[PDB]
């Protein structure tokens, strides 16, 4: 269907969002814009556990896990189609750590 | 395989809004925030039994149905051979990795 | 060039001054460049023209419709001037002379202004209006200057349109009329409807030739990069510094460029 991060490094995300439509998968009419940083983005694994798991976006985005907050996600390691993720660089190199799929991809 | 190509997907990425930088400067920012000449974000995914188990074929951006693009922007051509190769990329990664957890 | 000697000694020295003094951190040195120009505040018409095209770009942002405020907020005071949707172009259209021919250009408002394809004709039209504006200087080696980067902007933009836009449906004759004395005329660039003909046409432009060169970016870039080169190379035209005319412009732009190539660099 779509994939929402609502949060990442965005550098990427920005232009990998929509160019000429798809709505970049509902994340600007719907869920949050794919910026980061701003706040917690723990509240970006609440909204992957709400609106990705609503069926209408398929996978997530998080950076580096190190400012990431994912560790809150760490639990959604189960139903992957859910909530699966890869940590990209974005500027913010990949750093392995308790994360949405890390963990499992991992192992 | 799809996770030794994620790392070199993003410094590739890199390369795009460094493009982007060097010739438009600044993106549109707010909700248009330019970089974007290709893969709009709609997909297609669908459980397939393989081996007698649902395998969800998740098939992201850049790989999935109802992807659009908008012409080219100063660096859309950079932005569309870098982000959104990413996100083909990310297509099959997160295909793989559903397929692997149910097959775990 | 006695009437520099007569009037407008003092002004123009601190102009020069504050030009030679320039060889995230882009948007602190735009600001800085600002306050400077606030505290300032002939090279007075060209530095004004140069903050109505750097405020037609961001009434075009405002113009269109997402934090708008916080965006051009972000700007440099300069290009978000503080005295600056179908309502917000035309209160952009007053005391910003670029902004009334970015409306004409928009007859949609915001979705003739779309950031993809439309955003790109309506800024045109700005920095068409803008142009005009730095014309009415009434000329001069650095009215000269101007409309030699005019010419540039007008020959990346066809071959932009060209390139890409064809796609975007936009008509060769509007695309022509959207690239843009010297701006006004470039049919040698829009004979070609190929791109990579096209390319090759508008390279043949006097401003983006010998400056290009391999052009490995540049030429081949949409929006308006196809000058790239030809944008350092009028900044090296500033280099020069010959005294006694107007170029608080040329200190604009040098400031710009120093702040763009500082925003390059980033980290190391």
């Amino acid at each position: 269907s779509a994939l929402i991060a609502m949060i990442a490094d965005e550098d990427t995300v920005t232009g990998f969002l929509l160019a000429g439509v798809g709505n970049v998968d509902l994340r600007r009419k719907t869920n949050y814009l794919i910026v980061d940083s701003k706040t917690t983005v723990k509240a970006i694994e609440d909204a992957f556990k709400e609106f990705t798991t609503k069926e209408d976006i398929a996978i997530v985005l998080i950076s580096q896990y190190v400012a990431n907050m994912i560790r809150f996600l760490v639990d959604s390691y189960n139903k992957p189609i859910p909530a699966i993720l890869e940590i990209p660089s974005k500027d913010h190199p990949y750093d392995p750590a308790h994360d949405s799929v890390l963990s499992r991809v991992k192992n | 395989t799809t996770k030794e190509s994620m790392g070199e997907v993003m410094k590739d990425s890199s390369f795009a809004l460094i493009e982007a930088k060097y010739v438009a400067g600044e993106n549109i920012k707010h909700i248009v925030l330019e970089n974007v000449q290709n893969a709009s974000i709609k997909v297609r995914s669908r459980q397939e039994n393989i081996a007698g188990v649902k395998i969800p074929k998740f098939e992201y951006f850049t790989d999935g149905e109802t992807k659009n693009d908008l012409t080219g922007l100063a660096r859309g051509g950079q932005q569309v051979q870098q982000c959104r190769a990413a996100y083909v990329k990310a297509i099959e990664l997160l295909v793989e990795l559903a397929s692997l957890q149910t097959s775990f | 060039a006695m009437t520099f000697n007569i009037h407008g000694g003092y002004l123009e020295a601190i102009v020069r001054g504050y030009r030679a003094g320039l060889l995230t951190i882009v948007e602190k040195c735009t600001l800085k460049l600002v306050d400077e120009y606030k505290h300032m505040l002939p090279l007075s018409t060209f530095l004004e023209y140069i903050t109505y095209g750097h405020m037609i770009d961001n009434v075009v942002l405002i113009v269109t419709g997402r934090d708008v405020q916080e965006l051009l907020e972000k700007c440099h005071p300069l290009g978000m001037f503080d005295s600056i949707m179908r309502e917000l172009y035309r209160l952009v259209l007053v005391d910003t002379p670029l902004a009334p021919y970015f409306s004409e250009c928009i007859t949609s408002e915001d979705l003739d202004d779309m950031n993809i394809e439309i955003m790109r004709n309506t800024l045109y039209k700005a920095y068409l209006e803008d142009f005009y504006k730095f014309c009415q200087k009434l000329g001069g080696a650095t009215a000269e200057i101007m409309s030699d980067l005019l010419a540039f902007e007008a020959d990346r933009r066809a071959v932009n349109i060209t390139i890409n836009s064809i796609g975007t449906e936009l008509t060769r004759d509007d695309r022509r009329k959207l690239y843009s004395l010297y701006p006004y005329g470039h049919e040698e660039l829009a004979v070609c409807e190929d791109i990579d003909q096209v390319r090759g046409v508008m390279e043949k432009y006097p401003p983006y030739q010998s400056i290009f060169s391999k052009l490995s970016y540049g030429e081949s870039q949409m929006l308006d990069k196809a000058f790239y080169e030809e944008e350092v190379k009028r900044l090296c035209l500033a280099f020069e510094q010959q005294f006694h005319y107007g170029v608080f412009f040329a200190y604009m732009r040098l400031r710009e460029q120093e702040i763009r190539n500082l925003m390059w660099i980033s980290e190391c």
